[PDB]
């Protein structure tokens, strides 16, 4: 067993990347710089968690009744309550898509984060020492590319909804006149307001990414730099606090999505 | 060599100043939210909604700083 | 414009709709413009300035009292004589001394 | 750490899960809740009509 | 390094963490039962009494 | 060489000061917003519009700073 | 060589401190604008005029500092 | 190998600015909590709930800074 | 070459600190004029006269600093 | 010579910023405690039990800073 | 050569800190003057007098600083 | 020789930062003490006891900072 | 020899910081003086005496700093 | 060079940070002295004796720094 503590830590920081052109696995010992290598672990957990959310909720929704209320049915109606309560006041237009957009983002992001509570060495053990895989980590949201995918989708939606609900004719006026409104300032005005527009999705993505990266880092540091008796004593309060972090961060991501779009369209 | 010594320091300055900015900003904003919660009870959910709206705007520039500090630390150095 | 009533326990001094007024509040002079925010304070003895709607400016002396404000309606509850703990104590002692007699 | 083509697959997953909730999870659950609340409305209204 | 100590530490941590969850984070599901009984069950019962 | 070691430092200092400036500015501005929403529930939708009208000018210069920081870091490099 | 990156540093200092100045000054100014707007609701169009009058003075120096940061950065 | 000695300095600046940010942020937040408790002492278990919620937002960035600085000081150096 | 590359820093310090000084000084000073204008609008012109007299005193020294910063940068080079 | 020198310098910056953090944070928090004591004095035994709760949070982060300061001086030397 | 060059930096710091001192100090003092004018407009010629009495003490030290900054920049240079 | 000659600077940073922290913390805390003593003057010997209770917690970190500074000057250097 | 340039820098730091302290402390104190003189304008001769009693203490340490800055520049350098 | 000039710089940092601390702490404390003296103009002897009780503690920890800065300048350097 070749694991020195600092070298041991490195293997957590390394992902399970594929190669698009040969379908080969990129090994941790030598990670060349290349964008065309999908992180199998991140995508696998992302899609699996989305599928489990869909399976459970669609299974009971497909069977739902208005009779005697059930145990799991109550949980469904309660999270529908929190989501619909947010949507019900922050949004005012007709659009159908806003509500399921918020719902799926909330639950799916929370599920990505929820994996972080799972013990750090265990499932990578079943990755390496069972199925023969060179590396693993189990929190997709701690990887950049899922968060930027969602955030830049929200960017597409900002453009799309804003142009749909006020047109280019007024969109140009807003993006050029503000904030000083006087015609000599227009060229300088657009420079400021454009990066203002792009800062919204970028901040969404980086905000979520930073929090989850740091959480898994706490587990990595606990496992790598500390002895058993201190591992448990420091890990317990950490996990308890991380519960609050992941709950509020998921809710924040959803709320801010709704709010950005509302600011553009309404 | 000479690279990592300064690249860690760059990241450190970045995320330290970001920590100041975010912590103090949400400190002032949250203190006003809590005097509002003490003053008029049972408007806690509505003021909580406004608090999250404003909080998202406070965290914007600091989270850009945080993300780029993480980039500098674990990508460039 | 807003509906103002200046009243006292014995008689109603003034009323009607008004554009603005200036009143000597407990902390300082204050101007109540149309549709003003809610307010409650004690007011000092002296002249207060009324400008009734259609601009008819006027002075009313008040011996003190309480001022209150809310969006549609505003009122002043005026005292008739200068109220002070010393003067009230003089009146109270006059009552006691009469009671012994 | 490293930018990656993983960003595209996540977009595919995003639109898929949105579509599966849009046409098959939100509409059924909206009707169930509204049916439960319609019982409330109908009941209290019935009592009040008798009262008149 | 001996990695067994890390597994033991993580097992102990997970055990104590789950105790905290059971004793302090499980009871909030009782508030869900209250949301069942008072809004749905008693509301529909009141509606049925109103029909009668 | 030395150029990149100082340029990451330069971008760092510029975005760090930008972060503090923007975050504390909106922190104060939002604090007055929440207190103004506290006492009277009537005009939340009104103050929350003046809030964006002003918050635009708060973020005027800090996004010049952020734009030039990103410019240095990814294009002057 | 050593010349250019020190010029970039100097521009960073000038324009970052301009960011602090122009941000905090209008934080302090606009907060009093909002509470005044929240007290006398008819007067927002009047007080907003006063706000731009003084906003012109607050930004006065930070725009010299930003022009000099841009000048050191690009022109010199 | 001079590389080590700057990394302790770089860790020092992160944890120093993180300590300032978090300490004063929770100072301002908790002070408004205590005045809220001074007015409405039958609400303290409710106001404490709201306080925990706001604190969970205040502490994020400084905790990231401290985590990274501890990492620099021990894993990298 | 070696001589001039530090005079730009001598300029930078003067105008950064003078910018902060002037900006926040006038920020405080103007905030009080707006506060006073909230109670008696008919005193808004009267208070407006006080503002400019005092503002002349507030930004006297910062303009000595801004002037010698421009002197250094464009006359000593 | 100058390796062991700069370790002491690093501990100086660490513990100095920690000192400001702890001192100021408890200054604000304890000031609000005293105002709560002044307003309803027979209530002090309750507010003091809330003060020792929040006060623990405030110094928690400045005390791991201090712990690493003494580590750097005495242990690393 | 540094005996010419550093003296502009040495004057920069003097006339930056003098500017922050004078500007913030007169900002606070003048703001209190403005609110006092708002409550008692009859007393403006009195408070103006005491304002100019008090304001000559705030400037006592910053003008030592600015005079020596001018001296160092031009006399010793 | 530079090794101990910089240690005097290390102690300067450490105990100067401790001085500003302790002085401002005790300043805020004592300000609430004196306003308490003006609202309830028959109460001063109680609140002064509480002031001495919490002033021991404010100084606990600055005093060890000052002690380590004096140690660095007299023992080490 | 080059040493004489650092003495101007040392006096610059010392005297500029004393200017910050002596300006802002009297700014705060005199602002409260004016706020008290607006309230009770027949007590200007009494408050104006207390103001010099306490103002004597505010600027004592700054006066030591300014005297030593002058000593360093003119006597030593 | 390196022996004497850094000792004057260390004294500058000690006796400049002591100026900041000992001036602003007494500004904050004396402002509350002058507010109480406006609310209770019969209490001024009692509040000024409380003010000296508190002021001794505010100044005590900066005076270590001032005396020790004089030590560093004259006894060491």
């Amino acid at each position: 067993e070749n694991m020195t503590p600092q070298d041991y830590i490195g293997h957590h920081l390394n992902n399970l990347q594929l190669d698009l052109r040969t379908f080969s696995l990129v090994d941790p010992q030598n990670p060349p710089a290349t964008f065309w290598t999908i992180n199998i672990d991140s995508m696998f957990f992302s899609v699996v968690l989305g599928l489990l959310f869909l399976v459970l909720f669609r299974s009971v929704a497909k069977k739902a009744t208005s009779g005697v209320p059930g145990k799991f049915q109550t949980a469904i109606e309660l999270v529908i309550g929190f989501v619909n309560g947010s949507v019900k006041d922050m949004y005012h237009g007709k659009s159908k898509l806003i509500a399921p957009l918020a719902l799926t983002i909330f639950v799916w992001v929370f599920l990505m984060n929820l994996m972080d509570l799972l013990p750090i060495d265990l499932l990578p053990y079943i990755a390496e020492h069972v199925l023969g895989l060179p590396a693993l980590r189990v929190v997709p949201s701690a990887d950049v590319n899922v968060t930027l995918s969602m955030a830049l989708g929200v960017f597409i939606l900002i453009l799309f909804y804003s142009i749909k609900m006020k047109g280019i004719g007024g969109f140009t006026k807003e993006l050029t006149l503000q904030p000083f409104n006087h015609w000599a300032f227009i060229p300088v005005n657009l420079i400021l307001e454009g990066v203002s527009l792009l800062s919204k999705p970028v901040s969404l993505g980086l905000r979520l990414f930073g929090n989850m990266y740091a959480g898994e880092l706490i587990f990595i540091l606990i496992a790598g730099l500390l002895p058993w008796w201190s591992q448990w004593i420091l890990n317990v309060p950490w996990a308890i606090f991380h519960i609050l972090i992941i709950t509020l961060q998921a809710f924040i991501f959803m709320v801010l999505t709704i709010v950005y779009l509302s600011m553009a369209s309404e | 060599n000479l690279n990592m010594d300064l690249l860690y320091m760059a990241a450190a300055v970045m995320m330290g100043l970001a920590a100041i900015g975010a912590a103090i900003g949400i400190g002032i904003l949250g203190g006003k939210f809590l005097e509002g919660a003490a003053r008029q009870p049972d408007l806690i959910p509505l003021l909580r909604t406004q608090f999250f709206i404003v909080m998202g705007l406070v965290d914007a520039i600091p989270m850009i700083a945080v993300g780029l500090g993480l980039y500098v630390m674990f990508a460039v150095a | 414009t807003y509906h103002l009533d200046v009243v006292s326990a014995e008689q109603q001094m003034f009323s009607g709709l008004v554009e603005k007024i200036q009143v000597t509040g407990s902390e300082g002079e204050l101007g109540i413009y149309p549709g003003h925010a809610p307010l409650l304070t004690a007011i000092k003895p002296g002249m207060i300035r009324i400008v009734k709607q259609h601009g008819h400016e006027e002075f009313i002396y008040l011996s003190g009292g309480i001022l209150e404000v809310q969006p549609g309606n505003v009122t002043v509850l005026a005292d008739t004589a200068i109220r002070g703990q010393d003067l009230d104590e003089a009146r109270a002692m006059e009552a006691k001394r009469k009671a012994e007699e | 750490m490293n930018l990656n083509a993983t960003i595209l697959g996540q977009a595919i997953a995003f639109v898929l899960f949105v579509l599966f909730a849009m046409k098959y999870v939100w509409p059924p659950l909206m009707a169930a809740i509204e049916k439960r609340q319609k019982e409330i409305a109908d009941g209290l209204a019935s009592a009040e009509r008798a009262h008149k």
